[PDB]
DNA sequence: ATCGGATGTATATATCTGACACGTGCCTGGAGACTAGGGAGTAATCCCCTTGGCGGTTAAAACGCGGGGGAGAATCCGTACGTGCGTTTAAGCGGTGCTAGAGCTGTCTACGACCAATTGAGCGGCCTCGGCACCGGGATTCTCGA
DNA sequence: TCGAGAATCCCGGTGCCGAGGCCGCTCAATTGGTCGTAGACAGCTCTAGCACCGCTTAAACGCACGTACGGATTCTCCCCCGCGTTTTAACCGCCAAGGGGATTACTCCCTAGTCTCCAGGCACGTGTCAGATATATACATCCGAT
């Protein structure tokens, strides 16, 4: 249904994102490996969260069950209650 | 019905900075960072009333809780307002 | 020099860099990937993406720091590899 | 499906698993030219 | 006339009921004392009038009469203590500090 | 000369099932019995947590199986909830 | 009177009303159901299982008959899983796996 | 003193554990200042524990407390 | 005479052989004793305590030497420096 | 080191809107008053295990010397990255419509807490034999200069 | 490539001390029965998540030029390694004293429960002003020509 989404975080996305964190020269294969690396940190909280909603016989994904998800993974995150 | 400490952040700030306001988003960090420290120094003190085998949370684990959380300056000074706020709460009635 | 501009540019703000519909997509894709016809709130997308962003912004603080030691000033993917294991995600 | 051989009337090789992933390790400055 | 609240005795603002009530209905420990929901507001309290005096001086020294959330990180990151205390926490639409590294500039 | 209870006995029925001709020294039973006490605390914590998001007062086998899918790894997490769920069935029929 | 053991129904090795007991006075939650104990000492058998086939490959494959704490440390560090279970987890007397960087070692 | 009774040749056989081949001459001041660091943080919270309990004697269970409320969990000394 | 780096991979192999202590005990123990008397005057220690902050402070020790081997590595040196130990402790999560 | 000078930056004022701050019901959660029972403080006793000392052995630590190889600089080459311009694309905003499905209320049973009687499982104490540690002699195997 | 020679591996012999069973015996788990309420389930409402269409305009994309940064090579010198001598303090065995950690029996006072009552703190409305945006201007800054 959906497929190389992956190609939707572009080149000039990585390159603002890299100037917040103060970089100031970026190599060409920069891209690819930023690429990797969101997929698998987005495959972990997703996965928790699917899981915390399904214990609870839901079907759509709430904003707590991301909260509780990033909690569990040392990651907590303030502004969307908890 | 759904409670905050939105009212009590309001009259601290107000005692602080008496001509300041507030953001409803900062409002809701502030409620997440207040519920966040009571759930950290709640769960030490239990842990702590569990290892002397022990069926009361006292004072006490709530001030041994408080330093082995809070760095620093910030453990002493938090110790101070909570033994004056016992103190004086132990006095009136 | 429009580079350190740019630095300072998007230090100095605190909006979101991703555009939020083809994030929107790719988080889509992966729960698809999980389990079948999900539902998402619209804030669960926004936490989602504040969440990724802060990750990656703080994961190029460290490749910085790592390409500086080694007397460079591009970053290279060495960097973040070496970044990751030293920081406990790797290894 | 050789890891364990008696769990009761069972054994504990339907249940142990049989391929366990090793566990990789980082090499820094790879001799890859 | 005999309506003074716990807090009122404590001489406190956070609540001194609602804590004790948390602290009953968490599930922590069997019995729960008389003097733990007062020390534990008043270290509560403590707490947030120091965060919240730290973000006002943010907030006047970028001419504004309002907190926002920019102003929360200001304020928590240039402190060590409450940088120590909040070290693995994400505060949302709060940005970065300012810093580039000394070999960068020119 | 007070009980004190561990998980020595069960840990060593354990190890003549799975190596018939093997044995063990009083440090790797002490290792084997942290190890036990820290998995239990782990899962009987994080099942409790859930139990107090969704508002329930009670623990059952479904909140020990979400949990346990929460804390192990993908292949041991699929091959312990078969075991559970395969001891649960067979309580169950029996009496 | 005393009939069966929990554990001879389940078919288990760990003690289903000990495990029981434990839940109940643990300040987890109010009320305790009656599969759970079942499910969690299913569980722990079977990771005990699990870490002692290994150790005792590992301690056969050094001509001895009795496994000691560096055997349970080459057992868990040398897999993918058991090591990210117990990534933040020191082993009393256990040292380290052998590795050294290819970069040292001389090459012809 | 008391902190040069962790000698040189001792450091060297830690960095010889860690996989280390040649070690610079200023590491040994490096090394001692971060072990004093580490167990200045560790004894702080054991004494804690073990005043909490009114108690004149640092046991093993604090120390393992202690450890194990840092993220730095030890088998073995447990019970 | 043995060309060098010989022996250090010798001694790197044989130490990673084996799993006893590698710091005296008794200077260990003295150094602990006084750290501890700034927190509280006049303490006692079980044996078994001293031998549980030794295991920790090995293993900690071990771990970092670790890391400072990688960073090292990677700034194309054989050579440990102060320096790749600050970095490893601040990427680490501990200077700052 | 010193000027054009073109560009991007911090300086006013106008206006306009939506979010914050305050004012009113009300209802449910907290305070007052009182009773009952067990958790915890306290004194007393036992004895274990921690601190301290002494003498001998010997292995580890400290010191010096020589040399080699590894860190550091200095120089040169080329190609990958940054900057800017013109063209193509798709995100974002505004509006319309349509259900899934979350959230709540009312019933009812099946399931877990609780208590008393019964009894076998697991823990502490005592012995013993075999697995492992240590030592000595003899084949292999790896460094290294020639 | 090849032999000194130093280090590593293998076999056999001796002894000791801790892992594995055996046996009492208490106390925690099992049986059986009672009772009360926590979830499961069914129905109902109405919110918000999903799908589609249209338009605009700012961001993404492709390409060309040139420079500055990464990498490779070479040279020097100094500092860390390997090895032999001399010194020192850690380790071990033995002995002796006493300070706290456990354990037990008594006693009381601090904390659950139970009713009753009343006020504090959520929802719901509503007004006005702080902050955003536009518009024009002044001043720093950076690059090229000297």
């Amino acid at each position: 249904v959906l497929r190389d989404n992956i190609q939707g975080i572009t080149k000039p996305a990585i390159r603002r994102l890299a100037r917040r964190g103060g970089v100031k020269r970026i190599s060409g294969l920069i891209y690819e490996e930023t690429r990797g690396v969101l997929k698998v940190f987005l495959e972990n909280v997703i996965r928790d969260a699917v899981t915390y909603t399904e214990h609870a016989k839901r079907k759509t994904v709430t904003a707590m069950d991301v909260v509780y998800a990033l909690k569990r993974q040392g990651r907590t995150l303030y502004g969307f209650g908890g | 019905r759904k409670e905050s400490y939105a009212i009590y952040v309001y009259k601290v700030l107000k005692q602080v900075h008496p001509d300041t306001g507030i953001s409803s988003k900062a409002m809701s960090i502030m409620n997440s960072f207040v519920n966040d420290v009571f759930e950290r120094i709640a769960g030490e003190a239990s842990r702590l009333a569990h290892y002397n085998k022990r069926s009361t949370i006292t004072s006490r684990e709530i001030q041994t809780a408080v330093r082995l959380l809070l760095p620093g300056e910030l453990a002493k000074h938090a110790v101070s307002e909570g033994t004056k706020a016992v103190t004086k709460y132990t006095s009136a009635k | 020099t429009v580079a350190l501009r740019e630095i300072r540019r998007y230090q100095k703000s605190t909006e979101l860099l991703i555009r939020k519909l083809p994030f929107q997509r790719l988080v889509r894709e992966i729960a698809q990937d999980f389990k079948t016809d999900l539902r998402f709130q619209s804030s669960a997308v926004m936490a989602l993406q504040e969440a990724s962003e802060a990750y990656l912004v703080g994961l190029f603080e460290d490749t910085n720091l790592c390409a500086i030691h080694a007397k460079r000033v591009t970053i290279m993917p060495k960097d973040i590899q070496l970044a990751r294991r030293i920081r406990g995600e790797r290894a | 499906g050789s890891r364990g051989r008696l769990r009761g009337g069972l054994g504990w090789e339907s249940s142990l698993r049989q391929r366990p992933m090793p566990r990789l390790t980082f090499q820094a400055g790879d001799p890859y030219y | 006339a005999k309506a003074k609240t716990r807090s009122s005795r404590a001489g406190l603002q956070f609540p001194v009921g609602r804590v004790h009530r948390l602290l009953r209905k968490g599930n922590y420990a069997e019995r729960v004392g008389a003097g733990a929901p007062v020390y534990l507001a008043a270290v509560l309290e403590y707490l947030t009038a120091e965060i919240l005096e730290l973000a006002g001086n943010a907030a006047r020294d970028n001419k504004k009469t309002r907190i926002i959330p920019r102003h929360l990180q200001l304020a928590v990151r240039n402190d060590e203590e409450l940088n120590k205390l909040l070290g693995r926490v994400t505060i949302a639409q709060g940005g970065v500090l300012p810093n580039i590294q000394s070999v960068l500039l020119p």
